[PDB]
């Protein structure tokens, strides 16, 4: 009984041994997609950089994020959080801001915009605001790489649309 | 082309309340219902959370991960907008995620094919097909007394020592018909339950394909409440949108319902019997009836969700209204297990409501349906003679009770008791049931039909 | 700085606290009561405090302090006695001059005084260093020498400077690591949140037993170094007593004896024992003491603080098992932990569940068992830990049927279950044999193969005689013992014979305060063998009755089985019961 | 058995040779769609997405 | 030398109190209270001039919630004033209380001056360091066989008697008091009474008067009639008193506390009155750390020579062990005594049953040294035997005396001449352990020595 035990064991063992094998080149074949995946967002960040250091149509974008994290909170005042290469642009923008929020929320137009002292880090900020509450409370982290970082999270199966094939096996 | 969008996210930082697991904002703008927020801790370490209600302003928030070190002023939370999508793959087969679906077997974040709501959506009654495929268990208590049709929601009613983990890893290991994907979703398990589990798959081959959703004692409780969300959501897609068939192996459904008491309690609601929360029966339906085939597909999602009994006691109300969804019980018994059977199967307790269906009349064979009626005449009649020859001595017992007491000693010695790894098949199984049954006289048996009794005795 | 606002019972809503922590430490009140945030209502963040409230006024300061309640790790513990919240109860007796625990004394929980002699690891200069990672081991006493001075877990980086050997207190420096251009400095001990479990490299599957001493709970119902233990039963059932002669005799390289809601008699009785008793591990007699820290929470003690002598008890027991050694956390009363849980709740407002204890009883008292299990450690150098944690369960009215009981016996792989009815009498252990069980008797497999290859055959045949027994009494208690035959005569008899002598075991008399695992394993032979004999010779058709009555020599020196002494040595132990078995068997032939 | 039991490392190497030939197919798909999954990500980031709730 | 007296000369004026926000059965909801303490005893006086004591149980902001001991009847809002002394319940206790009678609440109904306070106490006390205590191994031998050989009180243990509402509970433990004495060479007896009748307070210090112990005890009456919440606060001052006595005068103190079923019934109903766990069987949740905040203020403590020693009477609400009383007390204190209505019917004194009772300090002070070198065998050769002997006597019930075995007639005649000769004594007969362990040996000479399967072999072949 303790030879058949053993060979029995050894049965076992011998699959867990090709198990344990395939689990990890099957592993090895997942996270090769995932760092090809990450190495589409890593230059898609270098990318971002690049939109933002032109400063002539960084304009048209650096307005529209302000916009679109103005309209989220529905408030008469905010506090724009921004690089401090932006700050100039944001104040020349202000009152175009200003009347953008009043135009597209149906409602009279922001009371005011105030851009804080404190500023965005520079190396992890590429670009964009971090429009908050007037009491500095809700904030919206609209900056480039937090974009980037909701886009990756959600348009993964799009992502993998556009690289790879449909599944094969996904019927419906 | 969808998913290519990005809607930024309100951070909030208006936390207004901790009360154990949930947390209360104050100042959301518009809430949205059963919401998924990112809470934010002093520390940096993020912690999920769902939101459980809303006021005009406030939403009370539970964290899945535990609400320990939970600050008022430097916790800000942020809010997804959407209800929680667990991203699913063809490729998630073969890997082990934790409770809230985070990978924990050192491998990637699972590259997602769609991001699938964990609630899903209730399938039309009119879309399901009516599971008429058995399933051979390898058990003879099951496969011959109470048995499983593919597509069928059968929880394992176990007490706490008894073996519903090693009976649940047979039944896995050999299902087919008379390969199966396996989502196994551990709940509040001890880590070396998770550890045999995921040993046996290993040891059998099914890690290719089977997705274990871990979420130990050691784990998060409210994280409970999430696990066989993920786990059948996840079988949801394996059986539908890819066309195979699952075997959804949901434990401790008992720690399950337990941390949706504690959550409950908490929110201070009318409550059930034993404190359960009154809606416990619709969370459990919620679970149990993701189970069954659909039309348009191929594939199925056959249920056995283990089940804890607090203290072997039907009448709880998990059992009971687990019972009350699920369409039948494999209970296992706490005397049977004392004297030594394995498995431990009490047939009179257990019932398959899909046996009348799935089992005979070409199906199996001719005689299963009425040789399982007559060992379950015979166990029964054994167990009230043996109750009546203890209390009131032998005289009482006549011939047709010392019988079935003789039946009842051969029975559950040698047609109930089933070594592990012993694959008996639905027609061995049926010819030690006649074994069994030829102890009695040809007159004696009264459930089998006089053709069968004639063809076959 | 926040105020009191509200007071009642060990519950304190503290007003003006806006910046509080879930399960942080506040200091309540002008003494420094330690408390622990379990609610924040805006500003008010509701505290149990973990001393005696009486006295406490509204409006009275709450520091916060920024930190969970942590036990403070390091050498010194060794041979202590703590009060729940790691406070030495010696060194406030000390301190206070009096008998009493004075309310928000603040000693240091290791004594900063004694000076340490540190003897550097293999770590050097510019080696980087991680969590867990031994750089260095000092000689705390005889029994425990060498006690490894880990690096503490989520610390990493470089040893920028590593002290000499030498002699140290706990505040002096002893190694310096850079981490991200940030030096940090660090000394003999560090704190560890009690809340979160101390982190292991990976938690391995136990095989090797924990030796307990008694002889049923050896042989009938193991348990292994590194797994979750249960003790139910009513008062005087003796599962103190099987805890404290699980503490003194078995083969743990460590003991943290957590006492909750007990006795404080019964803390002092381990105090006044435990130094006279001695242990033959590491090549001589040192004292049980030298390898036992206490945590003493006596039942009369503040409610609040049972929930922090088992977290303090059990990261103590996880500090130990991560420097290797095979510890056993023997918490006293789990029962009265869950009693003190629903006080707190109840006071705090919130819904009763089973009994009126909190619904979230179930997963604290799951968490806090899967603190268990051996485990490797987290650093290097490589080694394996264990903790073996086995709390008495103490349900209210001896019925197992308590919530706390339903939930440890879901949580636990061993269930000692003890009788009354055995406990009067004095049949001790009480251990029912019937509702007992171990789920590592097929794990112990190897072990017991390795070692004593027949012990698992012997014990099957024991639960065997025991059940038949059991059958045959329940018939004979209602319709007499005269339609009996004689095998079942014999099956009555041994088994008499195994419930009065192998079964139950004296744990106050010299022979059976520790029957070791190989007089155990010849005990149950003598047994299995004298039944075996009985049964064959009968079957040979000798009557029963004159067969006894011939061989009572041969039944009065089984049951005289208890008192060979195991001071005599293993051998000559063995001796005395290979002659028994020869003996045994002329006596029958003879017959 | 135990000497039956050896050929670990090669069973390893084997199965590491399929798992290359995967890679390579990945890298030439990555390599291919890089440009258009970038342009596409680059392009909904900067997008604008002006708009206020619904309700 | 004694400094702590040197701040007693100080006057503390008192704040009063009209704002009686509210009452609300046995609470008063006080508020615009300038910062209340969580424990203080409130002076608080009726209307009709009347001043019942009361303490906060809680204090919300500006608002104290005083439950008073007395009761809430006729408590008005408009003219109750309200007192606040400040500290929380002290009990002034002396040298001098030895001999005197108090109430329920600690004033002296025995008709002599108030006590001429040398210390003031907090009543609830604080808890004893347990490296402090000491392990009780001196042998009390209390001249009751059932009590001195079968278990064994050393003296500073926590030994309840549980018994039922007939039973001679008061008469065995008055017999302890008069016969309590160290095994190998005074006891202050303090005496708290809980919900008693007159009938068992009279009988208690008429005992004492008959046995000289009224010169050396402090009688705490609280009777039937007394008000329910001041039986919470009763056992708290007889105690304090105790533990004065003990660690400070280094006296040795039996506490009777008579009636801690009563004592556990006003904890109830106070746990009731509030919005409050219901434990079981209605008790409250905490009534583990409330009895055991009562029991463990017994023992022994290093460097004093002073010890407590507590015999709380126990009334079985229904003679089951298993009610929550019994249980918990079972559970905190160091052993019981368990008086048996089984035996009381049959005629025995005391009517100790053996079997459910147990001495968890009879390891230590049973030993060759502390007392006969056999009493630790002989005593679970005893329980053995005279546990045979009740599955006998049930078997025999059943299946007549015929199918016993000869050790089940053995057993019975032990269990027969057991009950009736080592059991039984008079009420004033004291067996010294000697005389006892003695007794023993004879009812064990009664099995043949191959039977007392219990006893060391070196020691029945000394002593059989
Ligand atoms: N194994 C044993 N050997 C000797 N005496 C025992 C044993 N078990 C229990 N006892 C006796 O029972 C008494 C009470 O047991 P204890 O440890 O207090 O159990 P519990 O804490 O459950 O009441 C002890 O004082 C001891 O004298
Ligand atoms: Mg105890």
């Amino acid at each position: 009984g303790n030879f058949k035990s053993k060979l029995k064991k050894a049965m076992l063992s011998q699959q867990i041994t090709k198990s344990t094998i395939a689990n990890k080149m099957r592993l090895k074949v997942l996270s090769a997609r995932e760092q090809s995946l990450d190495g589409i967002f890593e230059e898609t960040k270098e990318k971002l950089s690049g939109i933002a250091n032109n400063r002539d149509e960084y304009k048209p974008i650096l307005q529209s994020l302000i916009v679109e994290a103005l309209l989220k909170l529905l408030e008469p005042k905010a506090i724009v959080k921004a690089l401090e290469r932006d700050v100039d642009l944001i104040e020349s923008m202000k009152d175009d801001i200003m009347r953008e929020y009043g135009e597209k929320a149906q409602r009279a137009p922001l009371e005011e915009i105030v851009i804080s002292n404190d500023y965005l880090n520079k190396d992890l900020v590429s670009g964009g605001v971090v429009v908050s509450n007037a009491s500095d409370k809700i904030e919206i982290n609209n900056t480039l790489e937090e974009r980037l970082k909701l886009l990756s999270e959600e348009a993964l199966p799009a992502i993998r649309l556009e690289l790879y094939g449909p599944s094969k096996t996904r019927k419906f | 082309e969808q998913g290519f969008n990005v809607k930024p996210r309100l951070n909030y930082n208006t936390v207004s309340g901790v009360n154990g697991p949930l947390v209360i904002l104050e100042k959301v703008k518009f809430p949205r219902y059963n919401e998924i927020v990112n809470l934010t801790l002093p520390d940096g370490t993020v912690r999920q959370g769902q939101v459980l209600e809303i006021r005009g302003d406030r939403a009370i928030v539970q964290v899945f991960e535990g609400t320990s070190g939970i600050d008022v002023k430097k916790t800000t939370v942020e809010f997804t907008g959407e209800s929680l999508r667990i991203p699913v793959s063809e490729d998630m087969l073969g890997r082990i995620f934790d409770g809230s679906g985070r990978p924990i077997d050192n491998g990637p974040k699972v590259f997602a094919e769609d991001y699938l709501d964990i609630n899903g959506s209730p399938i039309n009654p009119y879309a399901r097909i009516y599971p008429e495929e058995m399933i051979s268990t390898g058990v003879s208590a099951i496969d011959t007394m109470n048995s499983i049709a593919r597509g069928q929601k059968i929880p394992i009613f176990s007490a706490s020592g008894l073996p519903h983990n090693e009976i649940a890893a047979q039944i896995c290991r050999q299902a087919g018909l008379v390969n199966f994907s396996i989502v196994f979703a551990a709940m509040g398990v001890n880590l070396e339950t998770a550890r045999f589990f995921k040993q046996d798959f290993e040891e059998n081959g099914s890690l290719e394909r089977t997705s274990l959703f871990l979420n130990l004692a050691n784990d998060p409780t409210i994280e409970r409440i999430i696990t066989p969300r993920l786990a059948l959501t996840t079988a949801e897609y394996l059986a539908y949108q890819t066309e195979r068939h699952v075997l959804t192996i949901l434990t401790d459904m008992s720690s399950y319902a337990d941390a949706l008491r504690e959550v409950s309690a908490a929110r201070e609601e009318v409550p059930g019997r034993r404190g359960y929360p009154g809606y416990m029966y619709t969370d459990l339906s919620t679970i149990y009836e993701r189970a069954g085939r659909v039309e348009g597909r191929n594939g199925s999602i056959t249920q056995i969700p283990i089940l804890t009994m607090p203290n072997d006691d039907i009448t709880h109300p998990i059992p009971d209204l687990t019972g009350y969804i699920t369409e039948g019980q494999i209970f296992v018994d706490r005397q049977l297990h004392n004297k030594g059977i394995y498995p431990p199967i009490n047939v009179l307790p257990s019932l398959s409501r899909l046996m009348k269906s799935a089992i005979g009349e070409g199906m199996t064979r001719k005689d299963h349906g009425d040789v399982s009626n007559q060992l379950y005449a015979k166990y029964a009649i054994g167990k009230d003679a043996a109750a009546m020859k203890a209390v009131v001595g032998e005289e009482a017992l006549s011939i047709e009770d010392k019988l079935s007491l003789e039946f009842l000693e051969k029975f559950e010695k040698t047609f109930i008791t089933q070594g592990a790894y012993e694959d008996r098949t639905v027609f061995e199984s049926l010819d030690q049931a006649w074994s069994l049954l030829r102890i009695y006289p040809k007159e004696m048996l009264n459930r089998i039909s006089p053709k069968i009794l004639d063809e076959f005795y | 700085y926040g105020a009191i606002y509200s007071v009642s019972g060990p519950v304190v809503i503290a007003e003006n606290m806006i910046g509080c922590a879930m399960y942080e430490l506040v200091k309540v009140g002008h003494d420094n009561l330690v408390g622990e945030v379990i609610r924040i209502d805006g500003d008010k963040a509701t505290i149990q405090v973990y001393e005696e409230t009486a006295g406490l006024t509204v409006g009275d300061p709450v520091l916060r302090t920024g930190k969970p309640l942590s036990v403070e790790l390091g050498p010194g513990l060794m041979e202590t006695i703590y009060d729940g919240i790691q406070r030495p109860l010696k060194a406030i007796k000390e301190e206070s001059q009096s008998i009493y625990i004075p309310r928000g004394i603040d000693t240091p929980a290791l004594d900063r005084t004694i000076k340490w002699q540190f003897t550097p690891g293999k770590f050097q200069v510019g080696d980087h260093i991680s969590g867990g990672d031994i750089y260095g081991s000092v000689f705390e006493n005889s029994l425990i020498s060498s006690h490894k001075i880990l690096l503490p877990p989520r610390s990493r980086g470089t040893i920028t400077w590593i002290a000499p050997a030498g002699e140290y207190t706990l505040d002096e420096k002893i190694l310096e690591v850079e981490f991200d251009g940030k030096k940090s400095d660090f000394t003999l001990y560090h704190t560890w949140p009690v809340r979160v479990p101390r982190p292991v490299t990976e938690k391995l599957s136990a095989d090797y037993p924990l030796l307990t001493g008694q002889r049923v709970l050896d042989a009938l119902f193991p348990c292994v170094q590194g797994g979750t233990t249960c003790i139910p039963g009513a008062f005087g059932c003796g599962k103190t007593v099987i805890s404290q002669s699980l503490s003194k005799y078995s083969n743990s390289d460590a003991i943290i004896y957590v006492g909750c809601g007990e006795r404080g008699n019964e803390m002092a009785e381990v105090l006044m024992e435990f130094p006279e008793l001695y242990t033959e591990m590491s090549g001589t007699k040192e004292p049980i003491m030298k390898r036992t820290t206490l945590v003493a929470n006596t039942s009369n003690m503040p409610v609040a603080a049972r929930e922090a002598s088992i977290y303090t008890g059990i990261t103590l027991a996880e500090y130990f098992r991560d420097q290797g050694k095979n510890v056993s956390m023997i918490a006293d009363s789990s029962s009265r932990w869950a009693e003190a849980l629903r006080e707190i709740s109840g006071r705090l407002g919130e819904m009763p569940a089973d009994q009126g204890f909190p619904a979230y009883l179930g997963a604290k008292l799951a968490s806090f068992y899967e603190r268990a299990g051996k485990a490797v450690a987290l650093g290097s150098p490589d080694r394996t830990g264990s903790v073996s944690i086995v709390a008495a369960v103490s349900p209210a009215g001896g019925d197992f049927s308590d919530p706390v009981t339903t939930a440890t016996l879901g949580i636990t792989q061993v269930f000692w279950g003890l009788d009354k009815k055995l406990a009067q009498r004095k049949h001790f252990p009480s251990i029912n044999t019937s509702v007992s069980y171990s789920k590592y008797t097929n794990v112990l497999n190897k072990f017991y193969d390795s070692n004593y290859p027949e012990f698992p055959v012997l014990r099957d045949r024991m639960k065997e005689i025991l059940s038949n027994a059991e059958e045959l009494e329940q018939v004979v208690q209602l319709v007499g013992k005269s339609a009996l035959s004689d095998s079942d005569k014999i099956t009555l008899d041994v088994a008499t014979l195994i419930k009065e002598d192998f079964l139950q075991q004296n744990g106050y008399s010299t022979y059976d305060a520790f029957c070791p695992i190989w007089k155990t394993f010849d005990m149950m032979r003598a047994f299995i063998s004298y039944h075996d004999e009985a049964q064959k010779a009968v079957a040979n058709g000798a009557n029963w009755s004159k067969l006894a009555d011939s061989t009572g020599d041969v039944k009065h020196a089984v049951s005289s089985s208890k008192f060979f002494e195991p001071s005599r040595g293993e051998k000559e132990v063995h001796g005395e019961f290979e002659k028994l078995l020869s003996t045994m068997q002329e006596r029958f032939a003879e017959s | 058995e135990q000497k039956n039991a050896g050929g670990v490392g090669e069973l390893e190497k084997k199965a590491e040779a399929g798992v290359q030939g995967e890679l390579a197919e990945i890298k030439k798909i990555a390599e291919k769609k890089k440009d258009d999954v970038v342009k596409i990500l680059i392009e909904t980031v900067i997008k604008p997405s002006a708009e206020v709730h619904i309700n």
